[PDB]
Order: structure tokens, then sequence, then C-alpha cells
RNA sequence: GAUUAAUAGGGACAGUCG
RNA sequence: GUUUUCAUUAAUCAGGAACGUAAACUAUU
């Protein structure tokens, strides 16, 4: 697998789609 | 946390897809153990 | 072809990001420096290649140009502005001893042969010339209505006070330092990455250009190229004449170093390596026997020209056998079997 | 395969090139002084700083 | 060893720069029997002769 | 209109009045114009360039005839670069100032080239079919545009 | 008008279709051109250049050729 | 059709950085693209670009960057969230930058921590 | 009082093409 | 192709609508 790919959402081309749960999951981790 | 030159050699021998992992390895604050052998095979270098 | 073994070594652990500028000391013989892409410069000693002699986190951005002064000190450009350090001092000093920010974004440096003068190529379409120890802002020489950035700058080492420059108008421009004005400007077809002069013939120059090509020009008559070296695949990033003035190194934007004779027009040698990621700056040592390659893998590599010719002291019946073989290949090198074996190289 | 397919670059005539080689280089066929003078290289590089030329020689 | 291949040199220079026999010609080319437009030109030349 | 004259406004208006009679045999926008506006601020060092402001339908009324009008305005008046422009009071206005600056020649493209830091240089190219008689007027074009607007542009023929 | 030329093409297609009655390619192109007419007409309604109670089914075609 | 003209531009930049070309022709221009490339040029991952007009952008690139990306839903982010967002988007905290459309403009996360302002995450490069 | 005229549209005309 | 016009009209398909003896070796490149 590619190393450079980030861990939050899926990547298609240059567009990175983040589901609404994942941005909530980061806000849960901060709190 | 040390990295042998065989390990740096295999990370460089892998292509430019692994340039980020190469830069991470090439962080300056770590010890670089130079190796005195031929093949640059990381498994046999580490085991010896 | 059996004893062609050109790779000799690698200077230290290398850099972290790629080597985007490097410069030798033209007075000494073992003083190299190289500035990387994360803005750290290192001064290397070629006799002890195990570790660097002096390193500093110089700038913020990449180090675009770098040079040595004639005394002992070194200069470095960036988009920050140029700085001066003393890398050979009895305490190590990380801090610079002079800095210069006014004059737009600088791109390259070139030091004079004799005096303490140097010219920095900026991005405002001008070069500007400082004399150390009695000049502060320098004198800005420019083509009168010029906007595009001057990429490279090179003092002519033979004829002092003649400065060549390339610019992203696909043009080369000259400069006479004695009467401070530009001299002549020619527009080529493609952009030129780097100008360089011949250290034995004062009038000949070479431009490494995005046409995958090296053009050897005469500075008196810019009508036609004296020679056109065409062997590359991607753009040529750096060209450097040998200090004997009869050979050339070119590091290209693909993974190749190409060694050339001066009248050849085609490759004498090609050097490549799976670990070498791109090639940005290639330059000879002042022996004219070994070449150095600053890559995008963060590595400065030391190759040799004349890949099958070993150095050191030879016995007479050893160097006579080598000279006899070279003369015999000069005669019978064009026959078919000899030709195919001497041209075969693994790319 | 031992004949030459075309003329080499500086030469202009078949008689010129095929008569210009004409003499073996080796030490079996020529004297020692001739062998040394005929296999001296054109550029003789000694060790040291090869600095660019300061002043005109001629 | 080192002399000219004269045929190959003539072909190299070509690729760089780029009433008594014309009866036995037809005698040799009436036997094929390919018609071969150079022979049509040769027939018109023989008719003119 | 808008003006009570300065020292040279009456001179340039007298030139526009004197081009009616005692001359050609050409007048179309010469009689329907009055004292309009003019400005005299330096270009380079030593030389100056006269600009005259024009009402906004009289710009096409002046596009009717500008050959040899500006020649006689250069020769007969003060031997300096004569230049007509519309008067106005944003980016469309500056675009209009450029395209009414370059009167015979149509501009083609604008290349806003940045540098390796935040600095940027605009450079507007011209038409290739007219090159010979404009290149000594290009620095006057650039300087009048800087003096009127404030944005440094440089004019260049494409090569 | 774009809508005028589109409804003119629609009346021409429907008249040829009434004379011939057997083919299906003209019927398919009629479906395409009536969808195009309704889309452009809806955009011109939501701008408001024409009456919002103006409608074309076939009687407007008949009363605009008549 | 991708209305995200920023994503079309960044796809072209990624294709050139993979193919080893030395310039592109970003055919639909914008202003957010120009600000994005302004940040990339501040941090030295792109040499020099010009906006020519019919317009399009010619982007001289150094061959230093690895990947460009846009965050497509453009989530809002505070500073205490910004630290975790940086260390979850980038492979390392010292490599690459996250682009923010703040109330002070468009800038990187280090300039956002300098100027003490939060905002929406728009893109990233490394 | 009415922007670029889009390297997305729909239409018009001309010679055509199947 | 034009020396042609309105200037977002558009993209995608839930619902729906028109046309209708066989199988068997396989943003660029
Ligand atoms: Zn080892």
């Amino acid at each position: 697998r590619p190393v450079d790919l980030p861990a939050v959402g899926r990547m298609r081309g240059a567009e990175l789609r983040i589901s609404a749960k994942e941005a909530a999951a980061i806000a849960r981790e901060v709190r | 946390i040390i990295i042998t030159s065989c390990v740096m050699a295999e990370l460089e021998k892998l292509g430019p897809r692994y340039r980020v992992a190469l830069m991470i390895a090439r962080d300056e604050r770590w010890q670089r153990l130079t190796c005195d052998h031929k093949g640059t095979y990381a498994d046999d270098c580490i085991v010896d | 072809r059996m004893f062609a073994k050109p790779f000799l070594g690698q200077l230290g652990n290398g850099h972290v990001q790629g080597v985007y500028s490097m410069c030798k000391d033209k007075n000494s013989l073992n003083c190299i420096a190289s500035g990387s892409g994360d803005g750290v410069v290192k001064v290397w000693d070629l006799t002890t290649r195990d570790e660097e002699t002096w390193r500093v986190a110089a700038h913020n951005n990449i180090v675009k140009g770098l040079t040595f002064t004639n005394d002992k000190k070194l200069l470095s450009c960036a988009t920050d502005g140029i700085k001066l350090w003393d890398p050979y001092a009895s305490p190590s000093n990380t801090t610079p001893i002079a800095t210069w920010q006014e004059g737009g974004p600088y791109t390259s440096l070139s030091f004079h042969r004799s005096a303490n003068t140097f010219a920095a190529s900026s991005g405002q379409g001008c070069i500007r010339i400082w004399d150390l120890e009695h000049s502060t802002a320098g004198q800005a020489i420019q083509w009168p209505s010029f906007v595009d950035t001057i990429t490279d700058v090179c003092f002519n080492q033979v004829e002092t006070s003649v400065i060549g420059s390339v610019a992203t108008d696909r043009s080369i421009i000259l400069f006479d330092l004695r009467t401070n004005m530009p001299v002549i400007k020619t527009v080529l077809h493609f952009a030129c990455n780097r100008i360089v002069f011949n250290p034995m013939e004062a009038m000949n120059l070479a431009v490494a250009s995005e046409d995958h090509n090296i053009y050897i020009f005469d500075a008196r008559n810019f009508d036609k190229a004296l020679n056109i070296q065409k062997g590359h695949v991607a753009a040529v990033m750096d060209v450097e004449f040998s200090p004997t003035g009869e050979e050339l190194v070119s590091g290209s934007y693909d993974r190749t170093i190409r060694l050339w004779r001066r009248d050849a027009g085609h490759s004498r040698d090609v050097y490549h390596t799976k670990r070498m990621q791109r090639v940005f700056r290639t330059m000879w040592t002042m022996d004219s026997k070994y070449i150095l390659t600053g890559s995008d893998d963060g590595n400065v590599r030391l190759w040799r020209a004349n890949a099958s010719e070993r150095s050191g002291v030879k016995a007479t019946r050893q160097r006579q056998a080598l000279e006899y073989n070279n003369a015999l290949l000069d005669r019978y090198g064009h026959l078919p079997e000899i030709r195919r074996i001497r041209r075969h190289r693994h790319l | 395969k031992y004949l030459a397919t075309g003329l080499p670059h500086p030469f202009e005539s078949q008689q010129q090139y095929e008569r210009s080689l004409r003499l073996p280089v080796g030490p079996e066929w020529m004297t020692k002084e001739t062998f040394q003078d005929a296999t001296k290289p054109r550029v003789i590089i000694k060790q040291g700083i090869i600095a660019p030329m300061s002043k005109p020689m001629y | 060893i080192g002399n000219l291949d004269l045929r190959s040199e003539k072909q190299r220079q070509a690729e760089r720069d780029l009433n008594t026999a014309l009866k036995k010609y037809l005698r040799k080319q009436r036997k094929k029997n390919i018609i071969d437009e150079k022979r049509l030109k040769a027939e018109e030349l023989y008719r003119q002769m | 209109s808008r003006q009570n004259p300065s020292d040279l406004e009456r001179a340039i208006a007298g030139a526009l009045y004197d081009l009616e009679t005692n001359t050609a045999d050409l007048k179309a926008a010469l009689r329907p114009l009055q004292f309009v506006s003019a400005r005299e601020i330096e270009v380079g060092h030593g030389k100056k360039a006269i600009v005259i402001f024009v009402p906004v339908p009289a710009l096409q009324g002046f596009h009717r005839v500008q050959q040899r009008l500006t020649r006689e305005l250069e020769k007969k008046f003060s031997d300096r670069h004569v230049l007509i422009l519309a008067a106005r009071r944003l980016t469309a206005v500056h675009d209009a100032i450029l395209t009414d600056l370059v009167y015979p020649v149509e501009i083609v493209g604008k290349r806003l080239r940045t540098k390796e830091d935040g600095s940027k240089v605009l450079k507007v190219i011209l038409d290739e079919k007219e090159r010979g008689g404009v290149d000594y007027r290009l620095d006057t074009y650039s300087e009048v545009y800087r003096r009127l607007t404030g944005r440094n542009v440089t004019f260049e023929f494409p090569q | 008008e774009d809508l005028y030329f589109l409804i003119k093409k629609a009346v021409a297609v429907r008249k040829h279709l009434e004379r011939n009655r057997k083919d299906k390619d003209s019927k398919f192109r009629l479906i395409l051109i009536e969808s195009r007419i309704h889309r452009l007409a809806r955009y011109y309604k939501t701008v408001g250049v024409l009456p919002p109670t103006w409608k074309y089914e076939s009687s407007t075609a008949s009363t605009l050729v008549a | 059709v991708r209305t995200s003209v920023l994503h079309d531009a960044l796809n072209s930049i990624n294709n050139a950085e993979k193919m080893g070309k030395r310039q592109v022709m970003i055919r639909p221009s914008s202003k957010v693209i120009v600000k994005f490339l302004q940040v990339m040029q501040r941090h030295g991952y792109i040499g020099e670009f010009e906006e020519v007009d019919n317009g399009k952008i010619v982007v001289q690139l150094n061959g230093r960057l690895n990947k460009c990306g846009v965050i497509s839903p453009r989530y809002n982010v505070r500073l205490a969230e910004l630290e975790k967002w940086v260390t979850k988007l980038l492979p390392a905290r010292q490599f690459g930058y996250v682009i923010l459309t703040t109330s002070a403009g468009i800038m990187d996360h280090e300039e956002a921590r300098r100027k003490h302002v939060a905002g929406k995450i728009i893109g990233f490069f490394y």
C-alpha cells in the first residue's frame, strides 16, 4: 500500500472525501 | 535509535514513492552505523 | 568495459531533503559545500568523507545558490536573502557575519577569480555586484527594460570582468563589469537552465537548456552554436566544464550524468543508479579526474571520469599498456565489433 | 565484419584513410622511441590544482 | 582490417545525399512474365527505335 | 466643461482651435470639442509627455482620426510625446485605461508573473503586426500608466 | 427567439409525422425536442419574459402557425 | 463534471509531479487556486507561476513536492482541533502543510498558529 | 440602471456528410 | 466554418415514459 496516503478518509485523485463521522471522530478525540 | 546503511540503502532502492519515509529515516538526530560488507542485504546485516 | 567501475563513494550521511545547490572551492582542492532543500548547508572535506566538517540551518526555503569566497568564507542565497559564514574558525559559529535582503529574491551566486567581488543573480531581472569589505548594497546592473528572472550567473574565470547570465525569457545576456552595463542579449528557442564558461578558452560558453541540450557558443559571434551536445532524455539541469577545459559533465532531470568531450556532440559516458533520484548539480574536482553529483535524494556522490582508468602511481609498463590501449582504440575504434562493444552501456 | 562500413568523420577519401593508418602502433613493429612518441596522449594531466589560465601564453 | 566496405560506403552516401543492351534487356525480361512498368517504358523505347 | 485654464491648457486648446483653419481640409471631431483637460508630468529624466483627457463618446470620435493628428501634435507642439485618453473616476476602469493608452495597437494578453516570493510583476504584451514605431513609446506608456494608476506594468512585444 | 425556432422545429416534425405515421426515429426526435422546449420554456418562465399561464401542448402550435 | 476547479488544478499538479514534467497548463483559473499556489510558493514546493489570459496558469515546479489534495466537505476547525487535524493529515508534523481559509485569508497552519486564528480546512500539500 | 463571454450550454446561417 | 445571438439556462439519476430458437473457448497517458 502507499505510504503517503493519509489516514482520515478515502482519496480519489486529488480529492479527499471525509465522511461526517470522521470529522466528528477527530472532534471527539480532541475533547 | 539506529539505522544501518543497508536499511538506508533499501529505502533508497525503493522508488520515489517512498520519499517521505526516506526523509523520515534521514532525520539527523539518529545514529548511522556504517556497514563494512558487500551485498547491502538488511536482514543478514542486522543478524550479523 | 569490464573494468568500467565509476562509482567511488558518497559524502557522509548526505542531506535530509535533496541537494539543490553545491559549490567547490576553486582555490583549495578538498573543500566542498552543499545546501539542501530544507535550508541546511554543509561544508565537506574530501579527504575525510565520513562526516561533515561544518553544518548550519542556514535559511527557511531551499538554498538556491552557494559559493566560496577567495579568502575562506562561504556565501549562500535563498529567497530569504544571501548570507555569509566563516566555516573554518577555531570556534564553530552558526551565526552569519553578514546578510543581505534588499535587491529582490536572489537566485544564484558567482565569485570573482582574483578580487573579493561577487555577483548575485536576483529575480527582478538584474544582477547585482558587491565588493566585500567596502560595499554594502552593491551595484545593480540590468538590461534596461527587463522583467523575467535571471536564473544563473557565472563570472568568466579566464577573462575577468565578463559576466554571463541566462534568463527565463529563453535568453542569454552578457555583462561587462569594467563599464557597468549589459552587452548583448540573444533569445534561444527553449529556456536555458545554466550558463558556464570554458576555463581554458576565454570566449566559449555552454548553456544547459530545457531543449534536452547543451549549446557551446562563442561569446564574440552569437550567430550560431559552436557545438550542440544532444544526448539526454529529460531536461539538463547542470553543466560544468572540466578544469582542463576539454570535457563536460551534465546532470539531467532524469536520473543521468553524461560525460562529454568538447568536440564530441554525443555521450562519452552515462552514469546512473537506482538510488539516485534526480540530478541537480554536477561539478568536477580540481583534479579533473573525479566528478561530484548533488542529487534530489539528498546525496552528494563522488564518481570518477574516465571510469576504467584507476588513479595513483603506475609503473611504466602499466601506464604504457594503458596508453597503448587508448591509442589503439583511437585508431581502430570505428570497426563494427569494437564499435558495438565500446558503445554498449546499460541504461 | 573486419572491413569498415563507412569513412570516419575527418577523412574525405578512401585512399586518404586506408593509407593514413598504414603503420602498426605496437612495440613489436616500431622502436621504443617511436612507440613512446606515438602513444603519448594528447592531453597530459598531472596532479594538482588545474586553475584556469591567468594571462595569455601566446 | 580497416579498409573500406565500398558497397556500404556508396549506400551510406546515397542515403545521405537523398541500343545494344536494351534489346537483351527485353530478351531477359520477356521470360518472367511480369510486366513491370519499366518494361513498358522499354517497349515504347524499342518501338521508337 | 470642468476647467479654468492652466498655463498650457490654453496652448493645447489653441492648437485644437488652430487645426480647424489655416491647415487641412480635415475636421470631424475638431469643431465639436472645447477645452477638455490636460496634464504635464515627467517621463524618464529630461523629457516629458503631454496627456489630454477626452469625453467618453469622443474617444471613438477620436478613434475615427488619430493618424497624422498626433504627428502634427508632436511636431507643431513642444516636441514631446502626445497622448490622448478618456477621463474617468475599478479593475475594469484600469483595463480601460490600458486599452485606451495603446491607440493603434491591440493588446493581446496580460501575464501576471509572480516571483519566488510574494512579489508579482504584471506584463502586458502587444500585437506583433505593429512593432517599429511603438518601442520608443513603450516606456512612456508604462510611466504614464504608473503615474495615473499606481500599478507598475511593463510593455513588451512577444517574441 | 430560441424558443420560437424550437417550436417551429416541433411543428415541422409533427406535421411530417402526421403525414407518414409509420416511422419511430421522428417520434424519438419529437420526444427529445419537446423535452428541450419544456426545459427552455421553464427557464424563461422562472425569468418571467413570457406569461406564466402560457402553455404549449399542441394548441399553441396550432394557434402560432395559424 | 467536477465543479471543484481547485481539485482539477491539483489533479494536474499531481500528474505533473508524478510524470516528471517541469510545467503545467492549468486551464481553468481562479483566485483560490492562485492563493493555494501562493502558499506552495512561500514554502518552496513550486518555483514560479504566471496567469496568462485568453485565462490559464503556467506553473514552473521544482520537483520537490509529493502530493496535493483538497478536503472536499471543508470542515470547520479550531486550534485545539487543528493540532490533531495536522497530525492526522500529514505523514509528519515537520513535513508538509495544511491549508486554511481563515478570516485572515488563506494560509498554512504555521501561519495560522502565528496569527492565532482558526477556520475551515480547504487543502493540504506535502 | 445591463461583468468576464465559459477551454459547459441551446439556437441561427452556409457548404456539406452519412 | 462564421464578421451569430438569451447568459445559467447546466451535470446526475428515486417515480415514470418512448423505442426491442439462443449460448458453447474467452486531469493526462
Ligand atoms: Zn551492513
